């Protein structure tokens, strides 16, 4: 099965030079044209361009002269340059495959018919803040949780146990403060029995500023 | 060159729902849809104006003609809800602005509301904050405000808009900035929540 | 275009399994009918498309196979079984049947009722005599009978004859039929038949003296 | 000059099949290996009597017969395929000489 | 062979020999071959009527032509019929020759009559359609449409099987069984639509008049009225 | 229910002629293909001739330029000539009705008629009793130097039929057929039972009613 993965969510400062790679795995590149497509946040989606692997890369208009994609194909992967970068250029990216076939006297892509899961590129320059985490103390259920506190930029990504609790994990959606930084929660609702039988540990990844954070929560109201 | 869709439609439950994509002589042009439900990627609905890939119901059609283009999803449900994109090929790609689709005659689901004080170790960090989560209501709209034993809090709050929640219900959080001394200086505080006319108030306080 | 079955013949205890085999030289998309004839009866048809089980018959009756091997099985074989069983090739030139395999059950061996039956004189009177030996229901069919005029075993003059096996109780009848001139049968006292089968410890003589 | 549908009767639409899952152009979909199997590769359509078209279309399916018809007996071999490369092939020596 | 040339919606024929200059033809891609059926004509679709309609003989080589896109079919038949002795009255189907693609209901006729000719024909020309080939003849096994075809030049820009079993095909007195059962059949009086056949199919399992291991024959006669044979 | 009944057979001379004719009931011959198979003495069955509604004749080769089979739908009737015999014509012939639907499918059976082809004449049997002599008595009757084939026998005009055993016939060295028809009885039954055995020799036009006494 044919699988596309982005990079990996963080910083870029602005004026820099974003780049990214999409790895694909179960299949040869080839056989695909392979286009990115980025989504700014509470906005649409845009066309930044596509290639073949045997063919000279096509861009948007509006952004041709900032970007430029490229093909390894030892590697299996896409790359994506994007220069004098800025606020308006905060996205979600996406590795998004293009099939191929003839109609209308040529080939040409017929579908964007795969998209990868995106990778959330963050615009900015003060220094990769780090989040703080706090512990959130404890009918019939009691809730704990984690608050991410003042971190910047987005995104933060949030597991509890490693990966192994999932059930009853509710993590919201970071609040942007007047400051321009970020804070968000992460709660876990248990059953009442359930309370103290067993370690609760949030997960917290700020790949922008490079750091994780592990904060056990002691099951004590 | 441009195209254009409406901002919003909206269906009853189990019935018909069309979505209008135009632009100057799109029937010349071929003509993709993609659906995005919240915090997730994009995906193929119909692509060559009426083609459905493996994946895609057979309730969900689209055609193209003159100048517009549609999507038609017949027995929608609450789970379509997303946002819907029409997508051509002019001389570059074309996005339309995308559709956002609401399924109403939906019931009611009032907030779960939980209020967390300081932590002690954000204490002991010379720092304090509230933390107001709210989850499960529906629809996905509320209002929050803040007391102080009695007196609304003006600043200091933080509030996120709602979002999307796994089970389709809606959630939203709210942050009230502290100093440890105005914390430990008053017998309580209150998050409110206000939702579709009626209020849930949770209240907290320094033990 | 050639119908050819294994075996000529076959014997199994009843509710035993038993499996007919039809071999076609060329191949004609499986069109292979078997035919049930009981002994003394007209044909029936079991089976068509090598496996269509037809009216009446029961489901211990099964066919398969294919190309040009086709096989006929019965999965408790039962006395009424007792019978010849053609194949054929149908909706197909030459429409030519097997050569047929002969069901038969395997059973203990009865021994026969033995009867002795003088000329009449009837029969005397015109001039030929004829003895008669009757075995009465025995099985297997295979049996001695030898026929014994004043202690001499005679050869060459005397015929028999067996009837097919009774769809009761599975056994045969057996005639055997001594001709000679009245002169010649006059011209003796004792006549004898004698019956050997694996149902009599001893042979058994039946005999009586002329008059 | 223009046809006249003279059948007893013409039963107006035309839902019509013809070859391409003309989206089979993904994945593997085109590989003979993967992909369709022998009744998979139509596809749909409806078309309405736009005009007199389609009855005039079943009307001409009518009328060319007989002569497609002495085409067939005249031609030798088994299965004819050639004879839209063959008007076409009339139609340009059509306009490039007399 | 006639063209036919459409603008917009208008249908002329033409041939070549009088095609104007700019009816403007640029792609060999606006040439389509297409196979209607009779079926749409008015033609009747009755097996007795439309079985009447075929014929045999020999000493005429069969021909075959191939149409490109065809139209979805009410009725379709197959015929799997012998003379006496084993003996098919039809070839087998030679490479490439599929069953045509749409069919709503297959006619399955099965059975037996004379077969005086080595192939059968269509008695009014039309062809026998094919999966877009168009034959002169009907194959043995092999579902068809019948149809005509017709050659055009644009512009620039599931199913059901109904089994049947009859005698003395090719003769005129021929008699016509609707197959239900292995033991169990009714007599076609022409004027039967196949939703009716169906329901006929679905009143008997239903109403319980499918024989026990000796073959009945009923017939209808228009919750209705079957009578039985002798 | 479908009944097939045969007849216009019996003994021939070879380059002899025999016309069969098969009466059906039970169905309509319109409907179906009819066939001829015979079953040869070395008890092969083999396909003989068909017949369709439209009189569309077929032959085995083996009897092809010499046989001819027709039929008369509106009788509901059918017919075999057979011409230029052979000894290899030796057989019993059936009128057969193959399924309406496929042919050579043999879904019903006539009852069959003997057709012997052989240089020899017609000859009533003589019939003797085989007179019983302990639970259980045997008794029968002999039926001696008859041709052809075949006869019937029954006991008291079909009345007795249990533990009766007719022996197939022989051809004797003289060229004439000869048989045994025995029945078992209880011993107790002999003096005040009366038993007869009915013998028919149609060919011969020969009828006997034998009572068989004791001793």
């Amino acid at each position: 099965q044919v699988q596309l993965q982005e990079s990996g969510p963080g910083l870029v400062k602005p004026s820099d030079t974003l780049s990214l790679t999409c790895t694909v795995s179960g299949g040869s590149l080839s056989s695909f044209y392979w286009s990115w497509i980025r989504q700014p946040p509470g906005k649409g989606l845009e066309w930044i361009g596509y290639i073949y692997y045997s063919g000279s890369p096509n861009y948007s208009p509006s952004l041709e002269s900032r970007v430029t994609m490229s093909v390894d194909t030892t590697r299996n992967q896409i790359s994506l340059k994007l220069d004098s970068v800025t606020a308006a250029d905060t996205a979600v990216y996406y590795c998004v495959r293009a099939s191929r076939s003839y109609y209308w006297g040529s080939y040409r892509p017929t579908a964007f018919d795969s998209w990868g899961q995106g990778t959330l590129v963050t615009v900015s320059s003060a220094s990769t803040k780090g989040p703080s985490v706090f512990p959130l103390a404890p009918g019939g259920t009691a809730a704990l949780g984690c608050l991410v506190k003042d971190y910047f930029p987005e995104p933060v990504t949030v597991s509890w146990n490693s990966g192994a609790l999932t059930s009853g994990v509710h993590t919201f959606p970071a609040v942007l403060q007047s400051s321009g930084l970020y804070s968000l929660s992460s709660v876990v609702t248990v059953p009442s029995s359930s309370l103290g039988t067993q370690t609760y540990i949030c997960n917290v990844n700020h790949k922008p500023s490079n750091t994780k954070v592990d904060k056990k929560v002691e099951p004590k109201s | 060159y441009e195209l254009t869709q409406p901002l919003s439609v909206s269906v009853s439950p189990g019935q018909t729902a069309i979505f209008t994509c135009s632009g100057d002589n799109l029937g010349d042009k071929y003509v993709c849809w993609f659906q995005q439900r919240p915090g997730q990627s994009p995906m193929l609905l119909i692509y060559q104006d009426n083609k459905r890939p493996s994946g895609i119901p057979e309730r969900f059609s689209g055609s193209n003609s003159g100048n517009t283009a549609t999507l038609t999803i017949s027995g929608t449900q609450s789970t379509d809800e997303a946002d819907y994109y029409c997508q051509t090929w002019d001389s570059t790609v074309v996005f339309g602005g995308g559709t956002k689709l609401t399924v109403l005659g939906q019931p009611k689901a009032a907030p779960s509301v939980t209020l967390f004080p300081p932590s002690s170790e954000e204490l002991q960090a010379n720092k304090a904050t509230l933390v107001c989560l709210i989850s499960d209501f529906y629809p996905g709209a509320v209002t929050v405000a803040w007391k102080a034993d009695s007196s609304p809090v003006k600043a200091g709050v933080e509030t996120t808009t709602p979002s999307k929640q796994s089970n389709n219900k809606y959630a939203a959080s709210s942050y009230l900035s502290l100093t440890p001394e105005q914390w430990k200086s008053h017998r309580s505080y209150s998050c409110q929540v206000t939702h579709e006319g009626s209020t849930v108030e949770k209240t907290v306080a320094p033990t | 275009i050639q119908m050819t079955q294994s075996p000529s013949s076959l014997s199994a205890s009843v509710g035993d399994r038993i499996t007919i085999t039809c071999r076609a030289s060329q191949a004609f998309d499986n069109y292979v009918a078997w035919y049930q004839q009981r002994p003394g009866k007209v044909p029936k048809l079991l089976i068509s498309a090598a496996s269509a089980l037809h009216a009446g018959v029961p489901s211990r009756f099964s066919g398969s196979g294919s190309g040009t091997h086709f096989t006929l099985t019965i999965s408790s074989l039962q006395p009424e079984d007792v019978a010849t069983y053609y194949c054929q090739n149908y909706n197909s030139a030459p429409l030519t049947f097997g050569g047929g395999t002969k069901v038969e059950i395997k059973r203990t061996v009865a021994a026969p009722s033995v009867f002795i039956f003088p000329p009449s004189d009837e029969q005397l009177k015109s001039g030929t005599a004829s003895v008669v030996c009757l075995l009465n229901n025995f099985y297997p069919r295979e049996a001695k009978v030898q026929w014994k005029v004043d202690n001499a075993l005679q050869s060459g003059n005397s015929q028999e004859s067996v009837t097919e096996q009774d769809s009761k109780d599975s056994t045969y009848s057996l005639s055997s039929t001594l001709t000679l001139s009245k002169a010649d049968y006059e011209k003796h006292k004792v006549y004898a038949c004698e019956v050997t089968h694996q149902g009599l410890s001893s042979p058994v003589t039946k005999s009586f003296n002329r008059g | 000059e223009a046809i006249v549908n003279a059948q007893p009767k013409c039963n107006p639409n035309l839902h019509y099949w013809t070859t391409q899952d003309e989206g089979a152009a993904i994945g593997l979909a085109w590989i003979p290996y993967f992909g369709p199997a022998a009744e998979g590769i139509y596809i749909e359509g409806l078309m309405h009597n736009q005009d007199g078209l389609i009855c005039g279309l079943r009307q001409l399916a009518n009328e060319t017969t007989q002569a497609l018809q002495l085409f067939l007996r005249a031609t030798t071999e088994l299965r004819t395929f050639s004879i839209l490369n063959r008007k076409a092939i009339d139609f340009l020596l059509q306009r490039w000489g007399g | 062979i006639p063209l036919g040339v459409i603008h917009n919606s208008t249908l002329q024929v033409s041939d070549v020999d009088k095609l104007v200059c700019r009816d403007k033809l640029s792609s060999t891609n606006q040439l389509r071959s297409v196979g209607l059926n009779l079926e749409g004509n008015g033609v009747a679709t009755d097996v007795p009527s439309a079985t009447k309609r075929w014929g045999f003989r020999s000493g005429v080589p069969p021909k075959v032509v191939n149409y490109e896109a065809g139209e979805w079919a009410e009725n379709c038949y197959n015929l799997e019929i012998k003379k006496p002795d084993g003996s098919e009255c039809l070839p087998a189907a030679p490479d490439g020759i599929r069953g045509f693609p749409r069919c709503r209901y297959v006619h399955k006729v099965s059975g037996t009559g004379p077969c005086a000719g080595d192939f059968a024909f269509h008695k009014e020309g039309a062809f026998f359609l094919y999966d877009r080939l168009a034959s002169t003849v009907i194959y043995r096994g092999t579902t068809f449409a019948e149809g005509v075809v017709a050659f055009l030049i644009l512009p620039q820009a599931y199913s059901t099987t109904i089994r049947y079993q009859a005698t003395g095909f090719g003769t005129n007195e021929t008699e016509y069984l609707f197959e239900v059962d292995n033991l169990t059949y009714v007599q076609l009086e022409s004027r039967f639509t196949p939703q009716f056949l169906l329901q006929l199919n679905e009143t008997i399992y239903t109403s319980g008049k499918r024989s026990n291991t000796t073959g009945k024959l009923i017939w209808k006669v228009n919750r209705s009225e079957e009578l039985s044979f002798s | 229910e479908v009944q097939l009944v045969e007849s216009g057979g019996g003994l021939i001379q070879p380059g002899g002629s025999l016309r069969l004719s098969c009466a059906a009931s039970g169905f309509a011959l319109r409907m179906y293909d009819m066939h001829w198979v015979r079953q040869t003495i070395d008890k092969r069955l083999e396909w003989v001739s068909a017949v369709g509604p439209s009189g569309d004749t077929y032959y085995a080769d083996s009897v092809k330029g010499r046989f001819a089979v027709s039929r008369e739908n509106a009788k509901n009737s059918l017919s075999l000539q057979m011409n230029s015999l052979t000894a290899g014509d030796t057989a019993i012939y059936y009128c057969v009705r193959s399924d309406r639907g496929v042919a050579g499918l043999f879904d019903s059976w006539g009852q069959g008629i003997l057709v012997t082809v052989s240089s020899a004449s017609t000859k009533g049997p003589s019939v003797f009793p085989l007179a019983p002599s302990g639970g259980t008595a045997a008794l029968g009757c002999l039926v001696k130097d008859y041709f052809p084939e075949p006869v019937t026998v029954s006991w008291n005009s079909g009345a007795l039929t249990s533990g009766v055993h007719t022996f197939p016939a022989v051809l004797q060295s003289s060229g004439l057929y000869s048989l045994s028809s025995v029945v078992t009885v209880p011993s107790s039954s002999l003096g005040t039972q009366t038993y007869i055995c009915n013998v028919n020799h149609k060919p011969s036009n020969t009828k006997v009613d034998k009572k068989v006494e004791p001793k």
